[PDB]
């Protein structure tokens, strides 16, 4: 249930 | 209707942690499970300040879960949708998420429970359970898109289950989901073709499953440490992949490398993973698995 904000990044795909 | 629970039966006790769209709480639910006057549960809510998109996704996630019955997938128990606020009531997972669990088994972890890191047999069991729940999801024609240790959950008997579906999409008609453009995305878990073409398939889930194996054998270190998010994007699209953790059992290494084939067509299926591992599991597995079930047709 712990969130991991560092496991996401603002990127562009496609 | 079938899922509707009367609000008076649900009592919020404490915060488990911020979920995708709002706070998740540990709670008490009365008369929700036949044979139990009262059950300890997890309760998902929406932030009051959530965007329209997040509100939509929250409700859609609950809706997706209504269709699932799998031992290795976290169970929806009920919904409170009369009045305010909406509560999404689910199976409480006594040991929380797999990433937290793995990190707690580090020798230096302040919260070390006095147990050593997972043994080969325990890793194999985790792998098969995760793969079984994913094979179930795929047979149900959904792509997960966010498979990672943080989205798997650990039960009281240490069974691992798929536990968070905030990015899960229906693929009934086409077998893929496509979405390009900018986003806050789990870059370190994503397949090269997802990053390149914005395409998500069961094969791109398989890529992430490889990364979950890497998390298990590294005790949930950050994949591609020392690389920024943009460098991972470049690196992986150009054919880069993760190195083997120190003292990684070869059997898990072998699986990882198969998961990280550049060409998605070349990766294993989740059924193939369970099949490979099937003779090396707890005797209860065939009794509860999707793999060994009549539904696996």
């Amino acid at each position: 249930y712990n969130p991991y904000p560092e496991d996401y990044g603002d990127i562009e795909i496609g | 209707d079938e899922w509707e629970v009367s609000r008076e039966k649900i009592t919020l006790l404490r915060e488990l942690g911020q979920g995708s769209f709002g706070m998740v709480y540990e709670g008490n639910a009365r008369d929700i499970i036949k044979g139990e006057a009262e059950t300890r549960v997890a309760v998902k809510t929406v932030n009051e300040s959530a965007s329209l998109r997040e509100r939509i996704e929250f409700l859609n996630e609950a809706s997706v879960m209504k269709g699932f019955t799998c031992h290795h997938v976290v169970r929806l128990l009920g919904v409170v949708s009369k009045g305010q606020p909406t509560l999404v009531v689910m199976e409480l997972m006594a040991h929380g998420d797999l990433k937290s669990y793995l990190r707690s088994l580090r020798p230096e972890a302040e919260n070390n429970p006095g147990r050593p890191p997972p043994t080969l047999q325990e890793m194999i069991q985790m792998a098969a359970e995760i793969a079984d729940g994913m094979a179930y999801l795929n047979a149900k024609k959904f792509v997960h898109r966010d498979l990672a240790a943080r989205n798997c959950m650990v039960a009281h008997d240490f069974t691992v289950k798929i536990g968070d579906f905030g990015m899960t999409r229906d693929i009934y008609e086409t077998d893929y989901y496509r979405k390009g453009g900018k986003g806050l995305l789990p870059v370190r878990w994503m397949a090269p073709e997802s990053l390149k073409d914005g395409v998500f398939t069961t094969s791109s889930d398989m890529w992430s499953f490889g990364v979950v194996l890497w998390e298990i054998t590294s005790l949930a270190e950050q994949p591609y440490q020392g690389l920024s998010n943009e460098q991972v994007l470049k690196f992986v699209m150009d054919g880069g992949y993760l190195d083997q953790p120190d003292n990684c059992p070869e059997r898990v290494t072998d699986l990882m490398r198969m998961c990280w084939q550049f060409n998605p067509n070349m990766r294993p299926t989740f059924l193939e993973i369970v099949n490979l591992l099937k003779d090396d599991l707890h005797p209860s597995f065939p009794e509860v698995s999707f793999f060994h079930s009549e539904e696996n047709k």
